[PDB]
C-alpha cells in the first residue's frame, strides 16, 4: 500500500 | 527552464520474420517535460490506436514512454517512429532497421 | 536476488487546461503492478499485474483515497513551490517523486527512499538514515523546516520499515513465479559491413528480467568502452528487455573482439564472438 505524502 | 530532449529507438518485441506478425514498439526516454507526441508511421501513414505505457520516469527524473503496436514486418512495407517535444523545432523520424 | 518496491509520482500544472494531473505507478523491481491517473474518467488505483488482482477491495480502496488525498497535496505542493521560487502564474511546472523500499535476499530491509525534484532538478530527499533530510537550495529548506516540525521523517521511516517492507514481501510472495525468476538475456553476434575497410560487430541481449545486465565487448582482453555503442536497455513489452552494444571493427580482426554477458539468469557468464 502506498503512503499519504506530506505538502511541500 | 531547462529542459532535455528525448532519446528514441524503434524495434521490435520479437525478432523479425518476413510476414509474421510481431510488434512494433517505439521507446522514449530520457526527456523532460513529460509532453510528447509520438506516433508510428506504415510506409508514412499514422498507424491508428497505438498503445502506450503509463508514465513513469528514471532515476535521472528524467520521463519514459513505450509506444507499441502490432504489425507485420515485410521487404516492401516500411515503419517508422515520429517524436515531437517541446525542445524539438520539428518532428524528429527514427525508422525502423531490423538491425538494430 | 535483492528486491524492491517503488511508487513513482508525477504531478504537472497546466495553467489554463485545468488543474495538475496527478499519476502514480507502483513497481516490484522491473514490473508495473499499480496505476493511479487523476486524468482518467474514473480515477481509481488498477491493478497492472496479474498478481495483485488478488488483492481484496480493501486495498483498491484504501490505495485509491490515498491517491485522491495525495492528488490535492501535490496540487497544494506545486501552488506552494511556485511561490517559493517565485515564478510566474503563466508557466507550466513538474513536481515528481519517487518512494520505497530495498530488501535482500533473506527479506531484510536494505534501506529506504523519499525523494523529490521540481522541474526535474532534485529538491529535497530523506536521507539513508530515514531520519533527517537533505535539501537542494532555500527554497527545500522551508519544506525541510516544515517536515522538522511536524517530524515527517519519522512518520515515512514507520511506513518504510513496516507498512512497505510487508507488503513488497506479500507481492514477492504472490507473484514468486515471475518476481523472483529471473530470466537469461538470449545472446547472439551479429555483423554488418560499413566499407570495404570495416565492419559492426553488434552484441545483442534478449528476452531478459530484470533489467539490469553487463554488456561489453573487449578487443585483445581489453575492454573498449569509449569505442562501443551501448543503447539503453529497452522494453520489450512481454515483461522482458532488450539490449545491444556495438564496435566497429577493421576488416578481418573480428576474430579479435569478444562479447561479455553477465546477468542474474545465467548460470555463469558468457563470451561470444561473431561465428561466421
Ligand atoms: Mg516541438
Ligand atoms: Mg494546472
Ligand atoms: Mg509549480
Ligand atoms: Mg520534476
Amino acid at each position: 500500500t502506498e503512503v499519504e505524502t506530506y505538502v511541500l | 527552464m531547462i529542459q532535455r530532449t528525448p532519446k528514441i529507438q524503434v524495434y521490435s518485441r520479437h525478432p523479425a520474420e518476413n510476414g509474421k506478425s510481431n510488434f512494433l514498439n517505439c521507446y522514449v526516454s530520457g526527456f523532460h517535460p513529460s509532453d510528447i507526441e509520438v506516433d508510428l508511421l506504415k510506409n508514412g501513414e499514422r498507424i491508428e490506436k497505438v498503445e502506450h505505457s503509463d508514465l513513469s520516469f528514471s532515476k535521472d527524473w528524467s520521463f519514459y514512454l513505450l509506444y507499441y503496436t502490432e504489425f507485420t514486418p515485410t521487404e516492401k512495407d516500411e515503419y517508422a517512429c515520429r517524436v515531437n517535444h517541446v525542445t524539438l523545432s520539428q518532428p524528429k523520424i527514427v525508422k525502423w532497421d531490423r538491425d538494430m | 536476488g535483492s528486491h524492491s518496491m517503488r511508487y513513482f509520482h508525477t504531478s504537472v500544472s497546466r495553467p489554463g487546461r485545468g488543474e495538475p494531473r496527478f499519476i502514480s505507478v507502483g513497481y516490484v523491481d522491473g514490473t508495473q503492478f499499480v496505476r493511479f491517473d487523476s486524468d482518467a474518467a474514473s480515477p481509481r488505483t488498477e491493478p497492472r499485474a496479474p498478481w495483485i488482482e488478488q488483492e481484496g477491495p480493501e486495498y483498491w480502496d484504501r490505495n485509491t483515497q490515498i491517491s485522491k488525498t495525495n492528488t490535492q497535496t501535490y496540487r497544494e505542493s506545486l501552488r506552494n513551490l511556485r511561490g517559493y521560487y517565485n515564478q510566474s502564474e503563466a508557466g507550466s511546472h513538474t513536481l515528481q517523486r519517487m518512494y520505497g523500499c530495498d530488501v535482500g535476499p533473506d527479506g531484510r530491509l536494505l534501506r529506504g527512499h523519499d525523494q523529490s525534484a521540481y522541474d526535474g532538478k532534485d529538491y529535497i530527499a530523506l536521507n539513508e538514515d530515514l531520519s533527517s533530510w537533505t535539501a537542494a537550495d532555500t527554497a527545500a529548506q522551508i519544506t525541510q523546516r516544515k517536515w522538522e516540525a511536524a517530524r515527517v521523517a519519522e512518520q515515512l521511516r514507520a511506513y518504510l520499515e513496516g507498512t512497505c517492507v510487508e507488503w513488497l514481501r506479500r507481492h514477492l510472495e504472490n507473484g514468486k513465479e515471475t518476481l523472483q525468476r529471473a530470466d537469461p538475456p538470449k545472446t547472439h553476434v551479429t555483423h554488418h559491413p560499413i566499407s570495404d575497410h570495416e565492419a559492426t560487430l553488434r552484441c545483442w541481449a534478449l528476452g531478459f528480467y530484470p533489467a539490469e545486465i553487463t554488456l561489453t565487448w573487449q578487443r585483445d582482453g581489453e575492454d573498449q568502452t569509449q569505442d562501443t555503442e551501448l543503447v539503453e536497455t529497452r522494453p520489450a513489452g512481454d515483461r522482458t528487455f532488450q539490449k545491444w552494444a556495438a564496435v566497429v571493427v577493421p576488416s578481418g580482426e573480428e576474430q579479435r573482439y569478444t562479447c561479455h554477458v553477465q546477468h542474474e539468469g545465467l548460470p555463469k557468464p558468457l563470451t561470444l564472438r561473431w561465428e561466421p
